[PDB]
């Protein structure tokens, strides 16, 4: 959940808002053994319970998540249902477990492509084409995060908004990312440089690919 | 001697405006069929599964027409080459099925078999049904039969399944269609085509359009 007048502001400037809970456990091994064990459905309840008692008066929230890359446990439907008994206003996504699980109403992939299949195990990332056709699916497709804009990138962006045009369930995304998070520091004469991974002698770290 | 008036066009012709060579004439075969007074005048074969295709039930419905009589019976009796695999025998009666009652000039029989051997495009698996008409004691009226294959058309969750699977139809349109007799079909014709169809990885054909 972002700053309060964050909402504020897109309620007046006019931006569509997905709020999502404070609840990613990535590193896990595997991404849901907290999120699909009972001991930690208490904190992983008051992160989704708590924003959505703060922000569910917002008009530009649109749409609630249940949080991020944290594969998919029993802890997710629990608040899944939650949501949707307190707030029957505003769908519910998630991503997690294959973005396609019984905790989202939409189809929220992550960089899956618009014609090519990653078949991954246990996980796929369906052509986004291919991914409404499939057998029993009928919920529509809004990629999580698409055309990851790391450095020189955004290669092949039209195609997504080609396919975005041609096919009614599918319904866009939301870009990775708006804005480098790169941080300031200052070489001996005082001039300011971008700053990126690695670069405070943190270690380990992931370099540059937190722009 | 027969007499047959051909017309060219007719209100049928209406119906009849596929895209092919209009032409006319009696283009396939005259029979002559003896049947007895008491026959089987129609049968219907069914073949019903369980989950895994491992148990089957035959179901036939079977009609006569003529005289009803309490020593009338039907049999049917199905076989994989020389072997019988199953056999029922009925009188005629059907089930209740409206408050006047039900059908005295049908019978349905149902012959179970375990680990029926399945039909499809790629192993085309079939049994032999057999029909007879015929007296309580045995004597035969008439039998008439059907090659069986035990299949099921199904269509589950968006998907076509044959035998659970989905398929995948290597499908062309077919017209009957001799650039020397026109619109009259002969089995060597028929067998070249199907011989050429299934060379080339071929496995459905639409009867475009009739
Ligand atoms: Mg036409
Ligand atoms: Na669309
Ligand atoms: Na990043």
């Amino acid at each position: 959940p972002n700053h309060p007048l964050w909402y504020t502001l897109c309620d007046r400037y006019g931006l569509y808002v997905v709020d999502e809970a404070n609840i990613e456990t990535h590193g896990m091994v595997p991404m849901n053994r907290l999120t699909d064990d009972p001991r930690w459905l208490p904190a992983m309840s008051e992160r989704v319970t708590r924003m959505v008692q703060r922000d569910r008066n917002h008009p530009s929230v649109i749409i609630w998540s249940l949080g991020n890359e944290s594969g998919h446990g029993a802890n997710h439907d629990a608040l899944y249902r939650w949501i949707k008994s307190v707030d029957p206003s505003r769908p519910v996504q998630y991503e997690g477990g294959g973005a396609d699980t019984t905790a989202t109403d939409i189809i929220c992939p992550m960089y899956a492509r618009v014609d090519e299949d990653q078949p991954f195990p246990a996980v796929p990332k369906w052509s986004i084409k291919k991914w409404l056709s499939l057998p029993g699916e009928t919920r529509p497709l809004i990629l999580c995060e698409y055309a990851h804009a790391m450095g020189n990138s955004l290669g092949g962006f039209a195609k997504y908004w080609q396919a975005f045009r041609q096919y009614p369930r599918l319904q866009g995304g939301f870009v990775w990312d708006w804005v480098d998070q790169s941080l300031i520091k200052y070489d001996e004469n005082g001039n300011p440089w971008s700053a990126y991974g690695g670069d405070f002698g943190d270690t380990p770290n992931d370099r540059q690919f937190c722009m | 001697r027969l007499a047959v008036m051909v017309l060219r066009w007719s209100d049928g012709s209406y119906l009849e405006d596929q895209d092919m060579w209009r032409m006319s004439g009696i283009f396939r075969d005259v029979s002559l069929l003896h049947k007895p007074t008491t026959q089987i005048s129609d049968f219907h074969v069914a073949t019903r599964f369980n989950d895994d295709f491992s148990r089957a039930v035959l179901e036939a419905e079977v009609q006569m027409c003529g005289e009803l009589r309490d020593y009338l019976r039907v049999t049917v009796s199905l076989w994989q080459g020389e072997t019988q695999v199953a056999s029922g025998t009925a009188p005629f009666g059907g089930e209740i099925i409206d408050e006047r009652g039900g059908y005295a000039d049908r019978v349905t029989l149902r012959l179970n078999v375990e680990n029926p051997k399945l039909w499809s495009a790629e192993i085309p698996n079939l049994y032999r049904a057999v029909v007879e008409l015929h007296t309580a004691d045995g004597t035969l009226i008439e039998a008439e039969a059907c090659d069986v294959g035990f299949r099921e058309v199904r269509i589950e969750n968006g998907l076509l399944l044959l035998n659970g699977k989905p398929l995948l139809i290597r499908g062309v349109n077919r017209h009957e269609h001799h650039p020397l007799h026109g619109q009259v079909m002969d089995e060597q014709t028929m067998v070249q085509d199907i011989l050429l169809m299934k060379q080339n990885n071929f496995n459905a054909v639409r009867c475009s359009h009739y």
